[PDB]
């Protein structure tokens, strides 16, 4: 099975850990709390 | 990537695709050598009043 999606220009916040890997992100447009 | 400074050995790991590293205020802290898989820190040259 396969899936398809489309990207749009948006603003994210990304978290880096000591080793330098991405571990979490936040989407500025999702809801007022984000 | 160009600049001035003192190049020293370092103890920082990296991912096979990463070239450079930064401090918070967009400051180049370290560089990876192309010829060999090594990481050098950069320190400013001494100055003062
Ligand atoms: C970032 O990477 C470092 C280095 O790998 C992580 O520290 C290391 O974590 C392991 C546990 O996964 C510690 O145990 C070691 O596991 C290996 C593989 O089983 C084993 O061969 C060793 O004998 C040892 O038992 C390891 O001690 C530790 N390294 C040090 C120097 O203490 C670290 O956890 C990573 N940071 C993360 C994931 O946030
Ligand atoms: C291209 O880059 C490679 C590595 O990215 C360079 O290869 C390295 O060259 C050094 C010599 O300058 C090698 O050290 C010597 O090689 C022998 C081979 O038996 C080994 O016993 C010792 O390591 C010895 O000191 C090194 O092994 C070799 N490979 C690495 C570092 O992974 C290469 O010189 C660069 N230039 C060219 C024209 O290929």
């Amino acid at each position: 099975a396969y899936y398809v999606g489309y990207l749009q220009p948006r603003t994210f916040l990304l978290k880096y850990n000591e080793n330098g890997t991405i571990t979490d992100a936040v989407d500025c447009a999702l809801d007022p709390l984000s | 990537l160009t600049g001035t400074g003192v190049l020293t050995e370092s103890n920082k790991k990296f991912l096979p695709f990463q070239q450079f590293g930064r401090d918070i205020a967009d400051t180049t802290d370290a560089v990876r050598d192309p010829q060999t898989l090594e990481i050098l820190d950069i320190t400013p040259c001494s100055f003062g009043g």
